[PDB]
RNA sequence: GCAGUGGUGGCCGAGUGGUUAAGGCGUCGGACUUGAAAUCCGAUUCGCUCUGCGAGCGUGGGUUCGAAUCCCACCCACUGCGC
């Protein structure tokens, strides 16, 4: 995986885990979780409620003021639609499948890229609207949350939690979609330096590649009280391969004896909350408490804009 | 408000059974001797002098008295099954000096147990609290019989406003003045005039009845509290 | 459920009060009487599986010691003068009669729980005792202008601003469903902010919840319609037990499952925040499509565990109906509050109030905050205790148990445009201003024409 | 999702095929002591026709006369993997 930019000080250690420092604010309520949803179910309580709700306006913000239109998407897809945005591996590994009445075939999503995706399908987009940005907000269901030791319990895998997406149909002619899928890795990277999160930035190898992704950079954040990185973005550029299965053609007229030309949709994670809340905790802590962030303290409530203070010992 | 109609009914019915698993929990380890018995009372002080003692408990109030002069006959009367049997496992125990029954001081009567007009002072120490109110002149007059007379009663017991009465919870109430206990035992706080009136409608003459004032402090935890017990002596009337 | 010993005479119960609140809620009577029958019998059959459970362990003692020693109207001493032999052949009898009255016992007991479980709550006597909603359903505050009258519903209100998604929503969801988009988004989240800043400054303790409860559990916070038809099941790899929750209310009611609380930090209140998954959504007419009956909505919820004791848990319900009531008010939202009647309560409530707002567009009110006060009729089957420690003899008392939806924001955001709407966009709300971005702090405009023109 | 170890009462923690589920800790009430207490005595899972008997040691089952102890499944943890 090549290593293409370093941003901070990612060599700093520091004391406690996200495992540890998630119960010593009183934010995690792990073993009732499990009572009441099963493995890896939680409740989220108190302050790290608010700085959840915190990230997702300053992200939504961020996004906003750079042209991108938030969406709140539908939790379940029908099955006709989902097979056009996913692969088999996934349905049968990750995709929940929900039953209604009478026995619908509908799936909780995965990410909020794959309603988005279905949102233009069998559409004659105007070349003149094209760089169609969206800011995917939802909550995204998993199956897979095995685990690698302690440093990923917690909040770190788990089945249900909110995620910020970027989503562009772009045009596909001058190398307009590279353009822009740089432009995305840049807003994902000024949205973690204004948070003061130190990273680098990954070129993903071509062996670890979904099949409808042409590049992946993966933006991997320093854990200090974990002593890792921890991947926290993921951009990735599909060009035309769901495109052409959606059906999203880029002129709005065809030429007669020509082939139509499909828009190229590019993807990228901002924010996933749980992962980025495990990141400030880890980043941010003191011996008194999680110093709050500069850029969430005018989305936090006020008794919680200068230090999440720690309430309990750790286990 | 006050408890349930049909827990007083189960409590009134059950008042035996409940002393009674009280002595098998508690063993004699919850009541402690009294000493001060003989000094209060002007009689007990140091010929033949037959006394009764109804509700004996498992001793606690006759052992001290008995085993302080040695020229006194003792009747012991208790509901209580393990509290006889306590009494009479007692190593103080001597069938010459004491003579231990079981009687319920309502529905029995003293006279299949002690030879009438006999006894020569009866003692009620915290006895007459667990009775319900309203059953409480069939032991005055169960009592009334076994009395010389010339002889009196003595009576310790509870008083109005005492702490005790103040620290029980709302849910602990059967009526005016009367309690009841986690374990089922109950309490009544007498008032000078209650008492008065429930001794002159069996055929007593009073003596004395004024209450006497006391407190409990624990310095540990710095409480010093009131305490108000009604101490009396009635008497029968001799002709 | 209620107290068992609610019905069995012989203790301090009355069933001819069962009856009297099962008349009242227009429910049927006679369960009362298939219950008490059912459970008279179970406590006999109860008695008699006890017996023979004393019976086989005194064999299998008498056994042990004859064994270690190196050697049914069956006493102690009986027993004492058997070869082992023996003794095993009556416990082969004590074998097949403890398996015969097992049978019995599991089939009473089923059928009295199925009697109990659809046994609704007492009443409070402040509830209007009735069958007809729409008629005798006791109003009882006003606040506001609910007379006034205004263009559009919320069903073109919402495509006027291009917040609203519903033909592309269907095509990926199907029925109802739809993207919430742009302006909507922006202001779905000031309300979710304003609710929690809220609900935090009066003492709630903010919790998300998880989404999927398990059925084992869901069963104990749920009824049997709700459960059979309106909730959605989940299903992994394998199979599976898992149902989308219908409220926040019900994995927060099973927070505190099986507990002794203390009865000091007894009155615990839990802002909920939730996505709810409803599967029935029936439309009666145009002003309740749009984003009005949806399948999937963010909502806020009131929850707070009581103490059953002083008249605390009917104290904590006003205090509940009065924040939501404070919440509409400051949004400048006019409302009635209104009494339900006893034939429209569910099993748990002992008393319901609803929060109805004025829709001036549609020239209707829809009911915004639902608050219940289900006493210990769920407690006692979640087995919240009330204190920590048990008394020698009384029995176990249970925690109350209240509600109140304090926003769904579908429904809130369709008042507030109904109610803010201008001949040229959208007034945003005093209270709002501070969670919107720049640019939509003022006035969210009219983009699209409206559907109907 | 595998392939290992585990799961005791409000909590900690013993438990050895014949417990009274020990010892603590926490909580809760009762106190009548004249030798009062800088404390003592108790209770503290569910059920029944309650001074007793029955059930309960993650949940269900099996073997045994008898299981909290042995076996199996499932669930949930922790340690290693797959992802
Ligand atoms: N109605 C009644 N007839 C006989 N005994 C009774 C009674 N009501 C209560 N008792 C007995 O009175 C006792 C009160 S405890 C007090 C015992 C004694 N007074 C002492 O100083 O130690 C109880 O043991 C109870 O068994
Ligand atoms: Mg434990
Ligand atoms: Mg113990
Ligand atoms: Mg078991």
């Amino acid at each position: 995986n090549k290593v293409e930019r370093i941003w901070g000080d990612c060599t700093v250690r520091k004391k406690y885990s996200h495992v540890d420092l998630v119960v010593m604010v009183d934010g995690f309520e792990g073993e009732k979780g499990a009572v009441v949803a099963g493995s890896r179910g939680y409740f989220l309580k108190g302050v790290l409620v608010f700085l959840e709700q915190a990230l997702i306006q300053y992200a939504l913000r961020t996004l906003g003021s750079r042209g991108y239109i938030p969406i709140y998407t539908p939790f379940f897809m029908r099955k006709e639609v989902m097979q056009e945005v996913a692969q088999l591996s996934q349905f049968d590994e990750e995709l929940y499948k929900v039953i209604g009445k009478g026995s619908d075939e509908k799936y909780l999503i995965a990410t909020s890229e794959q309603p988005i995706a279905a949102l233009h399908r069998d559409e004659w987009l105007r070349p003149e609207d094209l760089p169609i940005k969206y800011a995917g907000l939802s909550t995204c269901f998993r199956q897979e949350v095995g685990s690698h030791g302690r440093d990923t319990r917690g909040i770190f895998r788990v089945h249900q939690f909110e995620k910020i997406e970027q989503f562009v149909y772009s045009s596909p002619h001058d190398n307009k979609s590279w353009e822009m899928f740089e432009e995305m890795i840049t807003t994902a990277e000024e949205f973690y330096q204004s948070l003061g999160i130190p990273y680098h930035i990954v070129n993903i190898v071509s062996g670890s590649l979904n099949h409808a992704a042409s590049k992946k950079l993966d933006l991997e954040a320093w854990f200090p009280g974990s002593g890792a990185f921890r991947e926290l973005v993921s951009c990735s550029n599909c060009t035309d391969y769901q495109a052409r299965r959606l059906r999203i053609r880029y002129g709005q007229t065809k030429k007669m004896m020509d082939k139509v030309e499909f828009v190229h949709m590019l993807n990228a994670t901002m924010c996933a909350t749980t992962r980025t809340i495990c990141a400030i905790l880890e980043n941010y802590q003191t011996e008194k408490g999680i110093t709050v962030p500069e850029k969430l303290k005018e989305f936090m409530p006020p008794g919680l804009q200068e230090l999440i203070p720690f309430v309990k010992p750790a286990p | 408000t006050l408890v349930s109609d049909f827990k007083q009914q189960k409590l009134e019915q059950e008042a035996q059974k409940n002393w009674d698993l009280f002595y098998k929990r508690n063993s004699t380890n919850f009541f402690k001797d009294r000493h001060w018995t003989t000094r209060e009372f002007e009689e007990l002080r140091s010929q033949k002098l037959t006394m009764l003692e109804a509700g004996c408990g498992v001793g606690n109030c006759l052992f001290p008295l008995l085993e302080e002069d040695p020229n006194i006959f003792a009747y012991a009367c208790d509901f209580s099954p393990r509290a006889i049997e306590y009494v009479k496992q007692n190593p103080l125990y001597d069938t010459e000096r004491c003579k231990v029954f079981q009687c319920d001081l309502t529905k029995d009567d003293l006279l299949d147990h002690v030879p009438p007009e006999s006894v020569d002072v009866v003692m009620l120490i915290f006895v007459l609290s667990a009775v319900h109110p309203d059953k409480m002149h069939l032991v005055l007059q169960n009592i009334y019989k076994v009395l010389k007379p010339g002889k009196s009663v003595l009576f310790r017991d509870y008083g109005l406003y005492d702490h005790a009465m103040l620290r029980f919870k709302a849910s602990s109430k059967l009526g005016e003045n009367f309690y009841v206990r986690q374990d089922g035992t109950r309490s009544y706080f007498f008032t000078d005039d209650f008492l008065a009136q429930l001794f002159m409608d069996t055929g007593y003459e009073e003596v004395v009845n004024e209450y006497v004032f006391r407190e409990t402090v624990n310095k540990k935890e710095g409480l010093c509290v009131p305490r108000v017990f009604l101490q009396s002596k009635f008497l029968k009337p001799p002709k | 459920v209620l107290d068992l010993d609610l019905f069995r005479v012989d203790k301090g119960g009355d069933p001819a009060l069962i009856r009297e609140t099962q008349e009242k809620r227009f429910k049927d009577p006679g369960l009362v009487d298939q219950l008490v029958k059912a459970d008279s019998e179970w406590r006999r059959c109860r008695f008699r599986a006890d017996n023979l459970n004393k019976l086989k362990n005194l064999c299998s003692k008498t056994i042990g010691e004859k064994m270690k020693k190196k050697e049914d109207d069956l006493t102690a001493d009986a027993l004492a003068n058997l070869k082992v032999s023996q003794i095993k052949k009556v416990r082969l009898l004590i074998d097949e009669a403890i398996l015969k009255c097992d049978a019995e016992r599991i089939k009473l007991e089923a059928e009295r729980f199925e009697n109990l479980r659809e046994i609704g709550n007492l009443l409070h006597p402040s509830v209007p005792i009735s069958n007809d909603e729409d008629v005798d359903n006791k109003v009882e505050r006003i606040w506001g202008d609910c007379t006034v009258r205004k263009k559009y519903s919320h069903v073109d209100l919402v495509v006027m601003v291009d917040g609203f998604e519903g033909e592309k929503g269907a095509v990926v969801a199907g029925s109802r469903g739809y993207f919430l988009k742009g302006v909507l988004v922006f202001l779905e989240q000031a309300l979710i902010q304003y609710a929690l800043r809220t609900l935090g400054s009066r003492g709630y303790i903010p919790i998300y919840t998880p989404f999927f409860m398990r059925k084992e559990v869901m069963q104990e916070v749920a009824q049997l319609s709700q459960f059979d038809e309106e909730l959605y099941k989940v299903i992994g790899k394998g199979s599976d037990e898992k149902y989308l929750i219908a409220t926040s209310e019900q994995p927060i009611a099973a927070l505190h499952r099986d507990e002794w609380l203390r009865p000091e930090d007894l009155p615990i209140k839990y802002a909920g925040l939730s996505t709810c998954f409803r599967q029935e959504v029936g439309s009666h007419g145009r002003d309740t499509r749009g984003i009005f009956r949806v399948h999937q909505f963010e909502k806020i919820e009131q929850f707070v565990y009581s103490s059953p004791h002083d008249n605390k848990s009917w104290e904590m319900f006003e205090e509940m109906i009065t924040t939501a009531e404070e919440f509409y008010q400051s949004l400048g939202i006019p409302y009635h509050i209104v009494n339900i009647v006893s034939g429209s309560l569910n099993h748990a409530a002992s008393k319901k109030l609803d929060l109805e707002a004025w829709f001036p567009g549609s020239g209707a009110f829809r009911e915004l905050v639902s608050c219940s006060n289900c006493t210990d009729y769920q407690a006692r089957r979640l087995r919240i205790r009330y204190g920590q420690t048990k008394k020698m003899m009384d029995k176990v008392e249970f925690v109350h148990m209240l509600n109140a939806t304090m926003c769904a924001t579908t429904r809130t955001i369709c008042a507030i445009l109904e109610n803010y709407q201008t001949e040229k966009g959208i007034t945003v709300p005093e209270k709002l201003k501070e969670f919107m971005p720049p640019g939509l702090q003022e006035l969210i405009p009219f983009v699209k024409p409206a559907p109907i023109e």
